[PDB]
């Protein structure tokens, strides 16, 4: 039963080392969420520091790739980094030769080609993270890309992930049924990032501080994310109504 | 079964056990730990004597990286070694590019990159050392602490080897009980204690004490050994506090 | 300079080679024979820059030789001249190329024919009823034109031959020091000793 | 176990069991034992026989003028890390014009070492080394494991029944480390060292092999009748 | 060209004019110059118009006029003396034309007709083959046609260009 | 299956251990240095009658002051035997003098631990290299594939070794003349031979200072063990 | 590049590969060599199993190395095919560099070589081949019979047999060959040669090949009609 | 680390089946279904835009993919496996063609080099097969309209029409009755359609199927006109009103 | 490491066989029946296509025959992708041979050559064997009209008549039965469809389940021509010689 070490077909025509990629991508036991306002794309994780010796503001699986993508990591720190430091050297070199910003669908099919190789080449094994690729795109506006070990990609009007991403999925489903609309009709990040909280906090039916949050906001021209004292003012805007 | 043989393979679970046998070897090791102070970072080991045949203060643990950076690990020292030496490379390629000396960060996601290799081929074997490392960049003071996965965060104190959850309750007081921060001569005093502390878990052979710190005021940014009469200080203040 | 000279009668082809060796103001020899038996009924001389002319002619009658070991066969003289004019066509692209022009005299046993081909060092190929390389080409060329006829005997062939030597002793600036006739024919190669 | 067909496997416990088979392979060789002074350091090597007809296996190996090792183990490996040491002091002289630490030597066995235990294919030295060396901080003596583990020793002992000579050495300490600018009374203590880890067999002519470095001593093996005078 | 092509099928994105010149000079750059290529290349994108020029060394530039060849000092006379911002369609090919006219009749290197290229935002790039005719050649004063049978004829012989027969 | 380069918990390597199997089942070879000389004596052993004897080649000249013979897989032998003559050449080319014995078995036993994941396993083969040199005179070295060489006074490798060892344990002394020595290596070869020893199925060479290697002839090697068949019936 | 050890030692001191390829041989057809006082004589069977064979174009199982020498082979064709070409180049190269043709002794040492090569170099396996080499040396009337086998070890016989059921006819040569006095004709070493293939190989039709090398470069293959007179002859003098 | 598996991952078994093959046939059972069917004047592609979350945008993954302006492709099996291939299948249609002889290559040598990539990785060192069927519909001057299906092997077969994944078993049951050599393009669609209902069990609407034709060349998705030679691609990808139009027509 | 996983697909068997190429044996065992025969006066290659579909463009489908120059084909048995690689790799060995010396090359050269890369990935480079087998039939000046086979062991034969793939030992017996010395290609024709008639594992044999390829000097005088039928003649000479 070496078919269930390495990437070669099982007699189910299955790849169990992908499977089991998919699984490890659970292993921080952190919910993430992306939706699409307007003019900007806002994305939410949440931030767990259970050692008190911890410096909290390195604990992050926010990455700012180039100046207009952002990218969320769903699985361990590790092959997190290992996707962002591949991720930022793909997006310059794409800069370099072809003379314009990587476009977010383009940088998230590079990363899927990049994995499906890890799943037909025995040698590599499968990194066990889903990446979510975020940005105001110049040409297909707010956009949302998401890549898994498989090496599928598809994009999202919205997307969640993590153990608890069914329960996200349906709350954010079931507004867009209403809405009719596959966007947040909202001018203000401000408000679209209140929303992606406010949703959330309605999904998990926990209540979040300002130190259990990361956020991550793309607009026209680049990607940030928000301190401490900003996610504070979006908790008690969210309070006071 | 079988997923435990080869070093890259995913378990049922998602977890690579090699990599989690790596963790034990680190565990088997002597204990070594990193405090963060107001202006930089101290280091602090505890190596076994064997034998009364061992030469004291010669067989030196602590390693420095470019001369800003200093390094501690623990369980295969040659490891260890190793990891440094690569770390050794990438400060030189930086510099030699960027011309800055390498912030920490920086240096830390290097190291990083370098341990996440050598849990994707089978080819290789994970590196069996847990590595407490830092020092002062533009942007202060900055503590690392880097296991056999790749997996590393800044911390406040870091701690590991035989004696880690003993040390880690030690450093957490030091957290609750100066909020303000520890200036850097407090925090050599306090790793002598964590240390003379952390030995109960290797109480069999006596030990020698081996300090070094990084401080903008106290050694310009540098990474220094502690010697002489501060040692024997820090020495008389561990020796007071266990009686 | 190097005399190497063919020509094709009726039924055999005649090579004549300058039997001289001389680098500047030096001879270096005067029985020197300036030709490669590539196969049982084909011949092949060369003239051209130092060591380069033999180290050419004995790759060449190595390869020939063991395409005949292989498919206990003769390769045929069409085909012999084809596999040597490549083999020149890759060197002067090379690092340093082959300085070397050859003459390629056979007897097809399946034409029952005789072929003459010539060669220079470019790879340049040509199949001539007579054909000759070097300075000694400008005069015996005009000679053959007049003289030669197509359905000559290899008697009538090696008179001729006799004649464009003895007139090229007379021409010629540099001693040649004579020349070796090999004939080459459906019985195989043989040296005309008599010259 | 099912963790020892090759280098690149750590066990559940954290264990690499082809590093520590190829540790056996040095218990199984014949004792050496290393010790120094301020002024001196000493080799003392217990070389083996085949058999009657044949010769005794030379165990000491010149590195430098200042540095050379004793080995215990698959004498082959000892010949390809000697070479490498011979190749890093003969770099540092040509280059730097810099006789190499005996401390930085160590550092060099190690990494070479460690490279042959986290790559596929390879196999660890099958060998132990004991070097000796003089250089601007005075007398060293180093031991070193295939692990890759190398320590700065005042004395210590290697191979078969080594634990005698290393037990005695721990008890002379404060002796023989005061035995500056007498190099014949430190081979004596070098000689009476090895002496603890002898059974049935005893020191004869052809049987001893012992080398010195010193402050004004190049590194010199002596071999045959040359040490009868110690026997 | 055909790189362009497949980074467009990749993308799935219009090619930009950007990317054809960073392509181009990167190439151009490598060889040293020893790829004799001096390029003019303009286009309609996503991004807008854009006109830039490419110099064989791997240099590029940017602007609203530009003219390369041996006829370019000829055809940027009359760019520097007919050019203003704001030109419409109509008025940028005749000047064009113009220019390259310009080239035609007082370059040595440079002759015969002009063909244009014109490429508006938000419509098909219209080529156009010979737009002027401006060097037509005369009817000659005499045909020299000849008489059948004028050209002695040595040898003549049927050419098989079909493949082997059955049967 | 297991990597070729695998300790085994004794601290061996699997691989060189087996090839020491392989050596065991070899036609016997002995060597006995003296100070007039050092011999080497070799066991044919023809698989058929029809298999001319004379081309059996396990005594071999290495160069004019070494010799060597070889037990295990002889064809092994053959790149071992091409490394130590293009080894004692490349020497005499580069120091204009004859390589020391020592040295040159150094040379051929530095390829011995050359083999992993390079050749692909260790030799099966072991060598008796006989030869002289100013320095330290006649001399005879035993080269094993795993690397490790040992000088002897006197040598026996091969199916009947152990045997062999222990009579020369016995018969050997410092004092041996060359003509003792050859009678000593017939004897003990018609000891350890299944079939009977004679010119065609044994094979006899020494190595002096004056007349360097020599491959003894059949017609020489006969009447000395006419010689030997005397002495033996003298008490 | 494919690395993987294939020929190692098992605990008992043998290489399996190189025994495996022993085997590939013992089912290969059989091949025979006898020297006679002024010639040597290579007789090689043919399997009737395949007929409807074209023995026009039919692969041979005598093979020219140069115009002197001569490898007869049992084991696998493709094997052998490649020792052949290696053989054959070899000999050019030699004539080449030496500027004489190899010996029948060199060229037997570069086969049995190039199977050693192949018993100890990673990602290969040995050859299943065994080779019969045969010829006269350069101005030399004395007759060369040379055996290699996929270990690499090579030597010179009176008269040998490979391949299957070579034990038997080995058997008939151990007491029908005489040292002392070898066949003194080409009729005598032909005739003992077919009698010894005879032994193994059926009918006596197109399954016995019979390759006759003589000093100076002269050889020649018998015909079936050939053949077929001393298959007569044979069965009429045993018919007593 | 270097690639140390250099051997084959595909062997022969005792009983003469290449395993991985095997398995890479029953991955590209599980797939989606897919078809395809020759008129006299087209060639139709069909498939199920098997959408996994509705919060999923549909029309950005792209089932059926353009290789060059007369040749399109859909497949079943491994999505990400098919990716790879298309960008591959793209690049050689330059490398080892366009670039040497000037014009696109005929659909059957495209195919001829999609089916070699495919075949490598059947036999090249420490390599798994690809796990899918591929469907190529194509138009070339001199052998008009053709239909071909690549299987994981490196196999590949022209069809008059098939279908693969699912339930091809049954499509092919239902092409074999409607399909006549006298079928123009908007017949086969109609029966492209028709048959792609019955393997779709939810929403059968333009935003559930990718529909593309070989037909007529295209001059108004050219981009340029001046040159009468280039009349305009002969692949369409049909939009999702076009497909509604035809399915008031089912 | 990677040693774990490896198959070692270039090792013998404890008897002396090469597992990988026996197996690729069994594999070419299963393909449809290929059959060449040899007269005086030409070639025939006659092959069966396996289980097809009615909804199979046949005028445009190859799987069995291929030409390989204008004097050389081959009929094929196994993994059509595999002979695919190798019949590409001929192609140009021709055009090499052809380029070196301006002549064609003889059939037995282009045959040792594709047999010498079978047997190379059986004894070196850890690769899984080509899983095919060839019947060549070709013409050149030296030898005449020539059948070949090779298979993935790298062993090339020649043959007046041969069957390769499915039902070999009932084919090669029919043929030994009915083929004489002096025959003809109008015969040798009849003698490869009867043959498949009665080996075929199908109900009846149709012009749209075979492949068919005549070499003949039937080209205007001294010369040779290579006929693939197309699908309306193999129906032809399927009523001419009465089997449908
Ligand atoms: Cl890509
Ligand atoms: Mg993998």
């Amino acid at each position: 039963g070496y078919d269930r070490h390495i990437t070669i077909f099982s007699p189910e025509g299955r790849l169990y080392q992908v499977e089991y990629a998919f699984k490890a991508t659970n292993q921080t036991n952190i919910n993430s969420l992306a939706v699409r306002g307007k003019d900007c794309t806002v994305v939410i994780s949440q931030k767990k520091v259970p050692d008190k010796l911890l410096d909290p503001t390195t604990v992050s699986y926010i990455f700012c790739i180039s100046r207009t993508i952002g990218m969320v990591v769903n699985g361990p720190i590790p092959d997190a980094r290992n996707a962002a430091l591949r991720a930022k050297a793909e997006a310059a070199e794409f800069r370099y030769k072809y003379g314009y910003d990587m476009p977010c669908d383009v940088l998230a099919k590079r990363m899927a080609n990049l994995s499906q190789i890890y799943t037909q080449r025995a040698y590599m094994r499968p990194l066990g993270v889903i990446l979510t690729f975020v940005s105001v795109d110049e040409e297909l506006g707010p956009s949302i890309y998401k890549t898994d070990p498989a090496g599928y990609y598809v994009g999202y009007k919205a997307t969640a992930t993590g153990p608890k991403q069914q329960e996200i999925t349906t709350n954010l489903e079931n507004h867009f049924k209403k809405s009719k609309i596959d966007h947040i009709n909202e001018e203000s990040w401000e408000k679209v990032v209140e929303f992606a909280i406010t949703h959330m906090i309605d999904a998990l039916g926990t209540e979040f501080s300002k130190n259990d949050l990361e956020v991550g906001v793309a607009t026209k021209d680049k990607f940030f994310t928000l301190s401490a004292e900003n996610i504070e003012e979006r908790l008690v805007a969210i309070a006071e109504q | 079964t079988g997923y435990d043989l080869s070093n890259s393979v995913f378990s049922p679970d998602g977890r690579n056990f090699q990599v989690e046998y790596a963790v034990k070897a680190v565990e088997n090791g002597t204990t070594s730990i990193g405090i963060k102070c107001n202006d930089g970072v101290v280091f602090a080991v505890e190596k076994l004597i064997t034998s009364k045949l061992l030469v004291p203060q010669k067989n030196v643990k602590i390693q420095v990286v470019d001369r800003h950076i200093g390094c501690v690990y623990s369980g295969l020292i040659p490891d260890g070694r190793h990891l440094v030496n690569r770390g050794r490379e990438e400060a030189a390629s930086f510099k030699k590019l960027y011309k800055t000396p390498i912030p920490i960060p920086a240096f830390a996601d290097r190291l990083g990159q370098y341990v996440q290799a050598h849990t994707l081929y089978n080819s290789v074997r994970p590196f069996g050392v847990s590595t407490i490392f830092g020092g002062v960049d533009k942007n202060g003071a900055h503590l690392y602490m880097l296991e056999p996965s790749g997996s590393y965060w800044g911390y406040k104190g870091a701690a590991t080897g035989k004696g880690r959850q003993s040390a880690k309750a030690e450093l957490e007081k030091l957290v609750d009980h100066h909020p303000e921060g520890l200036s850097a001569r407090e925090a050599v005093k306090q790793a002598a204690k964590i240390i003379y502390l952390a030995h109960e878990d290797n109480k069999e052979k006596d030990f020698e004490l081996e300090i070094s710190w990084c401080s903008l005021s106290e050694t310009n940014g540098l990474h220094k050994f502690v010697k002489g009469d501060l040692l024997q200080e820090a020495i008389d203040f561990a020796q007071k506090e266990i009686n | 300079m190097d005399i190497i000279l063919g020509i094709r009668v009726q039924d055999s082809v005649i090579l004549a080679s300058s039997k001289a060796v001389t680098r500047g103001i030096s001879v270096l020899k005067d029985s020197d024979d300036k030709t490669r038996q590539l196969s049982p009924h084909t011949l092949m001389s060369f003239a051209g820059e130092a060591g380069d002319t033999v180290q050419f002619a004995e790759y060449i009658q190595a390869n020939i030789q063991l395409y005949s070991i292989r498919e206990d066969y003769e390769l045929s003289p069409q085909a012999v001249s084809s596999f040597v004019r490549q083999e020149l066509a890759k060197s002067i692209r090379s690092r340093r190329p082959y300085q070397v022009n050859v003459l390629i005299g056979g007897y097809d046993k399946k034409k029952n024919k005789p072929e003459l081909y010539q060669i220079d060092y470019l790879g340049t190929k040509v199949e001539l009823p007579y054909g000759a390389h070097g300075y000694s080409g400008f005069y015996t060329f005009s000679l053959l034109d007049h003289h030669y006829r197509p359905d000559m005997t290899t008697e009538e062939g090696l008179d001729l031959l006799k004649l464009c030597v003895q007139e090229l002793e007379k021409r010629m600036p540099m001693d040649f020091k004579g020349v070796i006739v090999k004939i080459v024919d459906k019985d195989g190669i043989r040296q005309v000793d008599d010259f | 176990n099912n963790y020892d067909g090759d280098t690149v496997t750590f066990s559940p416990t954290g264990r690499l069991f082809q590093v520590e088979y190829a540790l056996e392979a040095i218990k199984q060789g014949s004792v050496t034992v290393g010790l120094r002074s301020n002024t001196h350091a000493v080799l003392v090597a217990l070389k083996r026989n085949a058999d009657e007809l044949s010769s005794y296996q030379k165990k000491i190996i010149k590195c430098d003028e200042h540095m050379g090792l004793s080995l215990a183990g698959l004498a082959p490996d000892a010949r390809v890390l000697s070479n490498y040491l011979r190749q890093q002091c003969n770099y540092s002289s040509l280059v730097f014009n810099r006789k190499l630490a005996v401390e930085r030597a160590g550092h060099l066995l190690c990494d070479k070492a460690q490279k042959n235990t986290q790559s596929y294919g390879g196999r660890p030295y099958g060998v132990g080394l004991l070097i000796i060396g003089y250089d601007k901080s005075g007398a060293h003596l180093l031991e070193f494991q295939p692990s890759g583990n190398v320590t700065e020793l005042y004395g210590t002992a290697i191979g078969a029944r080594s634990q005698g000579a290393k037990t005695y050495l721990e008890r002379t300490l404060d002796t023989f480390i005061k035995i500056d600018g007498n190099p014949d009374e430190l081979i004596k203590a070098g000689v009476e060292a090895i002496s603890q880890s002898l059974r049935d067999e005893s020191l004869t002519v052809d049987n001893l092999s012992i080398a010195i470095v010193g402050k004004d001593t190049p590194f010199t093996i002596y071999d045959g009748e040359a040490v009868a005078k110690y026997i | 060209g055909s790189n362009i092509e497949l980074h467009s099928l990749y993308t799935s994105r219009e090619p930009r004019v950007v990317s054809a010149l960073q392509m181009l000079k990167q190439h151009l750059f490598k060889y040293q110059g020893h790829i004799g290529a001096y390029l003019i290349v303009a286009g309609v994108d996503p991004t807008g118009s854009h006109l830039f020029s490419i110099h064989a060394h791997g240099s590029t530039d940017v602007g609203y006029y530009l003219s390369l060849g041996s006829g370019s000092l000829a055809a940027m006379a009359v760019l520097e003396s007919h050019w203003k911002q704001d030109l419409t369609k109509e008025e940028a090919i005749k000047l064009a034309s113009d220019a390259i006219q310009a080239g035609i009749w007082n370059d040595l290197g440079s002759g015969s007709n002009v063909d244009v290229c014109v490429m508006e935002i938000g419509k098909d790039a219209e080529y156009l083959r010979n737009y002027l005719t401006p060097n037509v050649r005369e009817e000659k004063q005499k045909s020299y046609k000849f008489p059948r049978g004028t050209t002695a004829v040595l040898k003549e012989s049927i050419v098989n260009i079909c493949d082997i027969q059955e049967e | 299956d297991r990597g070729v380069s695998t300790f085994s918990p004794e601290g061996r390597l699997f691989q060189v251990e087996y090839s020491l199997e392989a050596i065991k089942l070899g036609s016997t070879a002995i060597g006995i240095a003296t100070k007039e000389g050092v011999v080497l004596g070799v066991e044919k052993r023809a698989t058929s009658p029809l298999l001319e004897s004379d081309s059996i080649e396990k005594i071999v000249e290495i160069d004019r002051h070494i010799g060597c013979a070889m037990s295990g897989l002889t064809a092994d032998a053959r790149s071992m035997i091409e490394h130590a003559r293009t080894a004692a050449v490349t020497h005499n080319l580069y120091y204009d003098e004859d390589i020391n014995v020592e040295s040159l078995t150094q040379s051929v036993c530095d390829l011995a631990l050359r083999f992993g994941e390079l050749m692909s396993r260790p030799f099966g083969v072991a060598l008796l290299i006989a030869g002289h040199d100013a320095d330290d005179g006649y001399q005879l070295f035993h080269a094993e594939p795993s690397g490790t060489f040992y000088r002897y006074n006197a040598k026996a490798i091969g199916s009947g070794s152990e045997g062999a060892q222990a009579e020369l344990l016995n018969e050997w002394h410092s004092s041996l003349t060359l003509k003792e020595a050859e009678l000593l290596v017939l004897k003990i070869l018609k000891q350890v031979m299944e079939e009977k020893l004679d010119e065609n199925n044994a094979q006899l060479s020494c190595i002096t200072k004056q007349d360097g290697f020599k491959i003894y002839d059949n017609e020489k090697t006969a009447e000395l063990i006419k010689e030997l068949k005397e002495k033996e019936a003298a008490e | 590049g494919y690395d993987r050890a294939l020929s190692i030692f098992s605990p008992d001191g043998h290489i399996f590969q190189v025994e495996y390829a022993l085997e590939a041989v013992k089912r290969g057809t059989c091949a025979v060599g006898v020297k006679g006082k002024n010639c040597v004589v290579l007789g090689c069977e043919r399997r009737s199993t395949l007929k409807l064979q074209d023995t026009r174009i039919t692969p041979s199982k005598v093979s020219k190395i140069d115009s002197h020498v001569v490898l007869s082979f049992s084991g696998l064709n493709a094997d052998s095919r490649i020792l052949i070409e290696k053989a054959r180049v070899e000999a050019q190269s030699h004539r080449l560099t030496l500027e004489d043709p190899v010996t029948v002794e060199y060229l037997t040492r570069y086969v049995a070589g190039v199977q050693q090569r192949y018993t100890q170099s990673g990602g290969v396996r040995p050859f299943g081949v065994s080779t019969l080499i045969a010829g006269f040396d350069p101005r030399d009337d004395e007759p060369k019979l040379y055996q290699t086998e996929p270990s690499g070890i090579y030597s010179s016989w009176s008269a040998q047999t490979i391949g299957r059921n070579s034990k038997t006819v080995r058997e008939f040569l151990e007491k029908n060959y005489d040292r002392k006095e070898p066949p003194a004709t080409v009729e005598e070493c032909v005739k003992l040669t077919v009698r010894s293939l005879l032994e193994v190989v059926q009918t006596g039709a197109k399954n016995i090949e019979i390759t006759v090398v003589k000093p100076d470069s002269d050889i020649v293959a018998l015909s079936s009609e050939e053949i077929n007179q001393y298959v007569t002859q044979i069965e009429q003098e045993k018919q007593e | 680390m270097t690639d140390r598996y250099s051997f084959s991952l595909t062997t022969f078994s005792p009983s003469g089946k290449l395993g991985q093959i095997d398995y890479a046939l029953t991955a590209v059972k599980q797939g989606v279904t897919s078809l395809g069917i020759k008129a006299t004047n087209g060639v139709v592609i069909a498939t199920e835009k098997k959408s996994s979350s509705p919060l999923a945008m549909s029309e950005t993954l792209s089932k059926v993919s353009l290789l060059t302006p007369d040749i399109g492709a859909v497949y079943s099996g491994m999505g990400p496996d098919y990716r790879v291939l298309v960008d591959k299948s793209r690049k050689v249609a330059h490398t080892s063609y366009k670039r040497i002889y000037g014009e696109y290559p005929p659909t059957k040598l495209l195919v001829s080099e999609v089916a070699k990539i495919m075949q490598e990785a059947t036999q090249s060192g420490g390599v798994r097969p690809f796990g899918v069927s591929l469907l190529i519909a194509g138009h070339d001057e001199f052998n008009g309209f053709s239909l071909y299906q690549v299987d994981p092997s490196g196999s590949y077969f022209p069809w008059k029409a098939t279908a693969i994944g699912k339930g091809s078993v049954a499509a092919k049951t239902f092409l074999e009755k409607r399909w006549n050599d006298e079928l123009e393009l908007e017949d086969a669609i109609h029966i492209a359609l028709l048959t792609l209902k019955e393997s779709v069990e939810g929403e059968f609407n333009g935003d559930t199927i990718e529909l593309a034709i070989i037909g007529d060349e295209n001059p108004d998705l050219l981009g340029y006109t001046g040159i009468p030679t280039d009349k305009g691609p002969r692949f369409r990808k049909l939009t999702s009103q076009e497909i509604n139009d035809r399915l008031e027509a089912l | 490491g990677s040693r774990r996983y490896d198959s070692r697909t270039t090792i013998f068997s404890p008897e002396g066989r090469l597992y990988q190429v026996e197996y690729a044996l069994e594999s070419i065992s299963h393909a449809g029946t290929a059959i060449g025969i040899m007269a005086s006066d030409g070639i025939v290659l006659a092959a069966e296509r396996k289980v097809t579909s009615t909804l199979l463009e046949q005028d445009t489908s190859t799987e069995k025959l291929y030409k390989l120059n204008d004097k050389i084909a081959v009929a094929v048995a196994g993994l059509t992708a595999d002979a695919e690689i190798l019949i590409n790799t001929a192609r140009i060995h021709a055009q090499n041979y052809l380029k070196t010396y301006n002549e064609d090359i003889p059939v037995e050269i282009l045959v040792r050559r594709l047999s010498d890369i079978k047997q190379g990935y059986t004894q070196h480079g850890g690769l899984r064997p080509f899983g095919v087998s060839f019947i060549y039939a070709g013409y050149d000046d030296r030898y005449g009209y020539q059948l070949y086979t090779s298979n993935p062991s790298g062993n090339y034969t020649g043959w007046k008549a041969i069957s390769v793939g499915a039902n070999t030992s009932a084919a090669q017996t029919l043929l030994q039965m009915d083929y004489k010395d002096d025959m003809k290609v109008d015969d040798a024709i009849e003698l490869a469809l009867k043959t498949l008639s009665k080996t075929t594992d199908s109900s009846a044999l149709t012009y749209d389940r075979l492949e068919f390829a005549t070499i003949r000097k039937g080209a205007n005088d001294g010369e040779v021509y290579q006929k693939i039928f197309k699908p309306q003649e193999i129906k032809d000479i399927l009523v001419k010689t009465g089997i449908t």
